């Protein structure tokens, strides 16, 4: 996240970090004790860490888990486009122990997830780069990003943006998601309860004036998430 | 009093009901409160809530 702020511990208790050959290569969000939702392009052996705050300090709220199953969305096809239908579910080896630092994100039905995205302001968070081609964050970063209208979003890039994606960010640049944040949450706070409204997906140049961050619209996939991650 | 006006005063979700009334509801882990509008935790660690002192 470029132009964000340090989160306080437990401020985004649904956030997870994905570690592999490189640490903090992507983010994710807790759906429930056994399931994480992330970007399909992020997902090799993956370690999920919930309860994380400072990725260079072994603290006492971290819960590390291994991934036993990867479910990319059935319409995802990286040979066609690495960034279309960019959503996947990760099944953990052993359940997370839910607490103040390890809490699921809420997921509304399709209609309300779309209403919440229409509020026009969401929070993104992650341990991605703090400048374009810069270093990764140590402490979790967060940033409020406004929804960008579709036509502006289309005029900003040569690549095709479908209706299952949205743009968010600032016309002046300086504040955006960045590499390493992909897969993390875009959430909308509704009277003190956060709901998942997007998945951080991609962009071309972090925080560049006239460019925006591209996100997966979660409303299109909530039924699939609820069905795949149901525990009862 | 309709769901299209201030969400029917529902904290989370609203459904239009009979006789120009609404029925509010909440996501998993919350209970609809006695005031008929608010959502109260029904589990120790409900989704989407910041519980650590900020
Ligand atoms: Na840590």
């Amino acid at each position: 996240v470029v132009g964000g702020e340090d989160a306080k511990p437990g401020q985004f208790p649904w956030q997870v970090v994905l570690n592999g050959k490189v640490d903090a290569f992507c983010g994710g969000s807790i759906v429930n004790e056994k399931w994480i939702v992330t970007a399909a392009h992020c997902v090799v052996k993956i370690t999920v860490v919930a309860g994380e705050h400072n990725i260079e300090e072994t603290e006492h709220t971290e819960q590390k888990r291994n991934v036993i199953r990867i479910i990319p969305h059935h319409n995802y096809n990286a040979a066609i486009n690495k960034y279309n239908h960019d959503i996947a579910l990760l099944e953990l080896d052993e359940p997370l122990v839910l607490n103040s630092y390890v809490t699921p994100i809420c997921i509304a039905d399709k209609e309300y997830t779309n209403i919440f995205l229409k509020f026009g302001s969401g929070y993104v968070s992650g341990w991605g780069r703090v400048f374009h081609k810069g270093a990764s964050a140590l402490v979790l970063q967060y940033l409020r990003v406004p929804l960008v209208d579709r036509a502006t979003c289309l005029r900003s890039t040569k690549f095709t943006i479908y209706n299952n994606m949205f743009c968010a960010g600032f016309h002046e640049g300086g504040r955006d998601s960045c590499q390493g944040d992909s897969g993390g949450p875009h959430v909308t706070e509704v009277e003190g309860t956060s709901f998942l409204t997007g998945i951080i997906s991609w962009g071309e140049e972090c925080a560049m004036k006239g460019k925006y961050g591209i996100y997966t619209k979660v409303s299109r996939y909530v039924n699939w998430i609820k069905e795949k991650t149901k525990l009862t | 009093v309709t769901c299209n006006i201030k969400n029917g005063r529902c904290e989370q979700f609203c459904k239009n009901s009979a006789d120009n009334k609404v029925v509010c509801s909440c996501t998993e882990g919350y209970r609809l409160a006695e005031n008929q509008k608010s959502c109260e935790p029904a589990v120790p660690f409900p989704c989407g809530r910041v519980s650590v002192s900020q």
